[PDB]
């Protein structure tokens, strides 16, 4: 919204910069003049054989007479257009690269001065502006804006006035060859800009506003995926797989008829933008027959005008970019123009020499920039001798660090005066202020140098024997000396990690070398081993004693040698003195003392269709040969006029080509529509069959296999939707392009060589020249655009840690360094820039100067050899025309080249994803499906660790058994030993050793899905998916549907029917967050119900009432107690309790089995299970 | 400019 | 497409 001023934003441009856009902006214009130019003398040339051409078929009598006369005038003419193309080509090239080359010269010389004078401005800011703003987005605004504003002040303003030069020019010579054919093609201009701007924004679709007619696939999808454990649980894969299928069913049809629609669209653009064209040649030629217009001035208006007329929607897009840079701008000039309070880089006020350090804080009132919402310190009175050292108490609020806040005046108090001997501290200079005052923090940081650097931010100036006894006089010297590399070791967030202590000391250190008179000491003690501390403490001591001190701690053991103790309440100074003093006082301090104590295999899947693609590539391959005929009329029609002789039989010529003009217009509106429709409903449907194969795949995978971080759910969902909506691209519109543009080429080329001999094999010679140098000067474009991304991001590194961790370089000064070591970064993008505008200017040039040289050599082999010869101008305008236009049809092929690429990496994943097996599948129709009901467990010296953690094991030769009909309670110490048990029953792995048997049979031979079908399992947080509760409840059971009085009875016996009874909807109500919203207890108890209505031998009840509350437990454990005792049964519950009564418990320790037996057993015995026992219970008595 | 003429 | 650019 915000914006800026347009001679603010280039106040860094003087000098030879304003020179330069002058220059620039006029070669600039000179360029934009020079192509209407061309398309002026293209009339004269059609007049010179014009007048040959009437007078030629004229004769009919005399043939020699007719090789004198007419030969010379072309000779003239056509030597001295030729003249004038070769003297076009120059200056293009000339002003070409001074346009380019100038205007970004400029920028880059610009940019320079932004990012420096940026830079600084963020350095200069004081922390409280810190303090209310986002540094992460202050650096990528920093990186980002400035970019956006070198695109705007770049040569992008060249091509802005450069296309207005065209348009003007183009109009201007429009207008003065005749004022008709201007306002007609002016009635045309609306019609056709109106038709070519909505084609382009058909074109554009790709970028993913996709998800409102996808994401409801997408949430399925996401649902399911989120809830893989409950539905591989409940085997539900197959009903999963069909939902998701009739989304894709859906989306389908949405497609087809999407695209059904736009290819009309784009036919019917393509049609207007054909109709409009020819009609204002036929009025053209209508104008031309009355003589009121000569037929070449037809041309060059017409074409000077239609330039003209594009040179607009060309042109836009710089206004863009201008436009953006602008609002980009306003930001950045605003921290550079900012002037703050405290300064810091300024030099002003007073330096004072011999400072004894008698430091005063005077009632001050202070808040942070959360302002009125809190005031933390209400008033204030405290001083502090020379050379003593204060330490300074509180319980919370962190008013104490305030003090050393405000002495560094990195804030000035509200109200109050803090002073530093007799003067207020305001008065003396930052900068010196900083440097009398020495810093140690909580938190060390090192920034990421050699360790005498970081001993060097202390002072710039310092040789390694002030270091050596910098860092022996804070002991620091042998850690150090140990360790490699000596003092060029290297520290920092990346690489060599060190001790808190030692990086404490080496801090230390770095504020010793500072030799400060003053020194403020923040927890540096605390947040640190209680061994190292006193190593530090020896330092911390040693770093006194030459100085006055404020120190700030939570632990009283440094306190007690203080000189003065001082605590606060709420802000206001209470009790200073001496210890004994403050004890005897038996105040706050005391309290606290006292409280402390090549894959065309995917090809072969859309292979699935063999029709619906000949049907396109024919279809296509005939409108690539429908692409070159309108050059062929095109060429007759100016042809034949050229060509007529008696005039008498030309009108009706000229009527019926304009006619059939427009025959292969509206024939052109079926082919375009049909190869559109046929690419476009074959992409549709592969997405189908590509995404229903890959999210089928993606439910065979196992557990394993999903609790990889590699991959999640989002992961998932985006691979599922990417790779999918690419591959389309590959196998769509572009491939039909290509076939046509090659069709094209090949008819164009095939009619052209035919006619013209070696009129055409020259061109061919030209034309694929300017074309490669056309791809190569792209490629050197993305080589200087990656080479420079790679050199500011290192300049942009070391601001990054300059301003992440600024509000410590501020207290050490030397933000100067930064400057400068910036600005040394930056010099070498600098130069950098500097060769960008000499190679922009040249690539830039050579293309336009071999596109009009190439035009001089055309005409001029157009004459001359080939028109002194009998072959025909009529010819020589076909094939330039068919030629070009198959090569500006190539180069659509460049222009695809990257989506098969981005398809082919999209696509590889696709197959691989396929093509991947489990260990464990659940699709396998092996396995013995056994036909004796009754359930019972063995587990037998089984050991498991993840395949995610394979570190810590969870079970080491644990050894289960229980019988039928019982319920196995299952205690442990902690850990997912207790569910493991319920996740390998369930076969979601198999063990590494051991074996696990149900009915004596090892469930690893026996077929998963059965297995899976007969267990009852209930988890601590069961998932809902959207859709009715009966169909969350008769999820309970797949490959039949589950009757109502099932569910029913399923929900009598989980007592639920409380809620089902009493919602409007009853049953059919929907869950799951989409249309309503229900507590733990209910979900559960449905549960519990979708557990029940399988009808499981054996139930597993994983931690069931972990979270819930109240009477909700009793309620949900009544439920449970009764959903057991008639089945095998495993309960891992957390309330021991409720597991009082069970058959078996069995204690869990480090995967053995430790004691196991009844309840009275094990409480006979004292032990593990005892203490579990005696430590929860009672315990509500405690709470009491 | 779409690839008939314009 | 004829000889401008279209």
């Amino acid at each position: 919204k915000p914006a800026v001023s347009v001679l603010t934003m280039f106040r860094y441009a003087g000098w030879l910069d304003r020179l330069y856009m002058l220059v620039g902006t006029l070669a600039a214009i000179i360029h934009g003049v020079a192509l209407p130019l061309m398309m002026l003398i293209f009339g004269d040339m059609t007049d010179s054989f014009a007048s040959v051409g009437q007078v030629s078929k004229q004769s009919t009598q005399m043939s020699e007479a007719d090789k004198r006369a007419m030969f010379a005038k072309l000779e003239e003419e056509m030597t001295t257009y030729a003249y004038y193309y070769t003297g076009i080509g120059a200056g293009v090239l000339i002003v070409a690269y001074i346009q380019v080359s100038f205007w970004c010269l400029a920028a880059g010389r610009q940019i320079h001065k932004i990012r420096q004078k940026f830079f600084h401005a963020i350095m200069n800011q004081e922390i409280g502006w810190f303090d209310v703003h986002d540094v992460g987005e202050l650096n990528t605004r920093l990186t980002d804006d400035v970019s956006k504003i070198n695109e705007g002040i770049g040569d992008k303003i060249g091509m802005f006035f450069q296309a207005m030069a065209t348009f003007f020019g183009g109009f201007i010579i429009g207008f003065t060859r005749g004022w008709k054919l201007t306002l007609v093609i002016l009635a045309i201009s609306p019609v056709l800009g109106l038709s070519a701007g909505i084609w382009a924004k058909i074109l554009s679709s790709f970028t993913d506003k996709e998800l409102h007619a996808y994401a409801k696939a997408g949430a399925v999808a996401e649902e399911v995926l989120a809830a893989i454990r409950t539905v591989i649980a409940f085997g539900g894969q197959k009903k999963e797989l069909e939902r998701y299928n009739n989304n894709l069913e859906e989306a389908k049809r949405l497609g087809i008829k999407k695209a059904i629609t736009a290819n009309i669209s784009m036919g019917a653009a393509f049609l207007l933008i054909y109709a409009s064209y020819a009609l204002a040649f036929w009025y053209g030629t209508s104008l031309v027959i009355s003589k009121e217009y000569s037929i070449g001035q037809v041309l060059t208006v017409f074409f000077s005008v239609l330039i003209g007329a594009f040179s607009v929607g060309q042109a836009s897009p710089n206004i863009e970019a201008f436009a953006n840079a602008r609002g980009a701008a306003y930001e950045v000039f605003k921290i550079i123009d900012n002037k703050p309070s405290i300064d810091s880089f300024s030099k002003s006020g007073h330096k004072p020499d011999n400072i004894q350090g008698n430091l005063e804080f005077k009632n001050i009132h202070f808040s942070y920039p959360s302002r009125k919402e809190v005031q933390i310190l209400k008033g204030l009175n405290l001083k502090v001798k020379s050379g003593q050292t204060v330490a300074l108490v509180g319980n919370s609020g962190c008013g104490k660090s305030t003090t050393v806040q405000l002495m560094q005046r990195l804030y000035d108090p509200l109200d109050g005066m803090v002073s530093i001997d007799g003067q207020d501290i305001r008065t003396i200079n930052v900068r010196y202020l900083r440097e009398i005052i020495g810093v140690v923090s909580q938190e060390p940081v090192l920034f990421a140098t050699t360790i005498a650097e970081n001993i060097r931010y202390g002072r710039e100036d310092v040789t390694m024997d002030e270091i050596e006894k910098a860092v022996k006089e804070a002991n620091a010297y042998d850690f150090i000396m140990k360790l490699p590399h000596q003092f060029d070791t290297l520290v920092g967030e990346r690489g060599a990690q060190l001790s808190g202590g030692q990086k404490q000391r080496i801090a230390i250190a770095r504020a010793l070398v500072r030799n400060p008179k003053i020194l403020l000491l923040d927890e540096a003690t605390s947040a640190l081993d209680t061994e190292s501390e006193a190593v530090v403490q020896a330092a911390l001591d040693k770093a006194r004693e030459g100085r006055t001190t404020i120190v700030i701690a939570h632990r009283l053991s440094t306190v007690r040698n203080a000189d003065v103790i001082a605590g606060f309440d709420g802000g206001v100074i209470v009790e200073q003195g001496n210890h004994d003093e403050l004890m005897r006082e038996k105040g706050i301090y005391f309290k606290l003392v006292m409280t402390q104590t090549s894959f065309w295999r995917i090809l072969k899947l859309n292979s699935t269709e063999w029709p619906y693609f000949v049907v396109g590539i024919f279809c296509a391959i005939i409108n690539g040969g429908l692409q070159p005929a309108f050059s062929v009329i095109f060429s007759k029609v100016v042809g034949v006029f050229t060509n007529g002789g008696p005039p008498e039989t030309q009108r009706q010529n000229s009527n019926l080509f304009s006619l059939l003009f427009l025959i292969l217009g509206i024939i052109s509106f079926i082919t375009f529509f049909l190869q559109g429709f046929t690419f476009g409903k074959a992409g549709e449907i592969l997405t189908k069959r590509l995404r229903y194969m890959v999210f089928k795949s993606m439910l065979r995978q196992d557990v394993s296999w999903f609790d990889d971080p590699k991959n999640t759910t989002g992961a998932l969902t985006t691979r599922l939707a990417n790779d999918a909506a690419q591959v389309k691209g590959a196998t769509g519109s572009r491939l039909a392009v290509i076939f046509q543009n090659i069709a094209n080429l090949g008819t164009g080329i095939i009619i052209s060589l035919i006619y013209g001999w070696q009129l055409t094999l020259l061109l061919l010679a030209i034309v694929p020249i300017i074309a490669i140098a056309g791809v190569v000067e792209m490629k050197m474009l993305s080589g200087q655009a990656l080479k420079d991304k790679k050199e500011l991001e290192g300049s942009g590194k070391i601001a990054t840690e300059a301003i992440e961790n600024f509000r410590t370089v501020v207290s050490l000064t030397r933000e100067q360094k930064f400057e400068t070591m910036y600005a040394q970064s930056l010099q070498i993008p600098y130069r950098n820039a500097m060769k960008k505008a000499h190679v922009f200017g040249i690539t830039f040039s050579f293309t336009q100067a071999m596109m009009y040289f190439s035009y001089a050599a055309c005409f001029r082999f157009g004459a001359y050899l080939v028109t002194q010869q009998l072959m025909t101008f009529e010819n020589v305008l076909l094939v330039f025309s068919a030629i070009v236009f198959g090569a500006m049809a190539v180069g659509q092929v460049s222009s695809f080249a990257p989506d098969y690429a981005k398809a082919t990496v999209s696509a590889s994943h696709i197959i691989r994803i396929i093509e991947k097996t489990p260990e464990i599948d659940s699709y396998s129709t092996q396995g013995l499906k056994p036909n004796m009901l009754e359930g019972n467990v063995q587990f037998s010296g089984v050991v498991f660790n993840y395949p995610t953690r394979p570190s810590i094991p969870v079970l080491q030769g644990l050894s289960l058994e229980v019988k039928k009909g019982q319920t196995l309670a299952l205690v442990g110490s902690s850990g997912c030993g207790k569910s493991t048990v319920v996740q390998l029953l369930e076969r979601f792995y198999d063990p590494m050793a051991g074996s696990v048997f149900l009915d004596g049979k090892e469930i690893k031979q026996l077929n998963v899905q059965w297995l899976r079908a007969q267990l009852g399992i209930v988890s601590q947080e069961p998932i809902l998916f959207d859709c009715s509760i009966a169909e969350n409840i008769a999820y309970g059971d797949n490959s039949r549907v589950v009757s109502y009085e099932e569910i029913v009875r399923a929900a009598k016996e989980a007592n639920i029917h409380q809620f089902i009874d009493s919602l409007p909807d009853k049953y059919n109500t929907r869950v799951g967050d989409k249309g309503t919203q229900l507590s733990g207890g209910q979900k559960q108890r449905i549960a519990i119900a979708r557990a029940l209505v399988r009808q499981p031998h054996i139930l597993l009840l994983d931690e069931a009432t972990s979270a819930l509350d109240t009477e909700s437990e009793k309620v949900v454990q009544e439920a449970l107690d009764k959903a057991r005792e008639g089945r095998t049964c495993i309960v891992i519950a957390h309330r021991l309790s409720t597991i009082q009564n069970a058959d078996l418990i069995v204690v869990i320790q480090n995967g053995k089995v430790k004691e196991h037996g009844t309840h009275q057993q094990l409480l006979a015995q004292k032990g593990i299970y005892f203490s579990m026992v005696s430590v929860q219970a009672g315990a509500k008595r405690s709470l009491e | 400019x779409a690839x008939a003429x314009a």
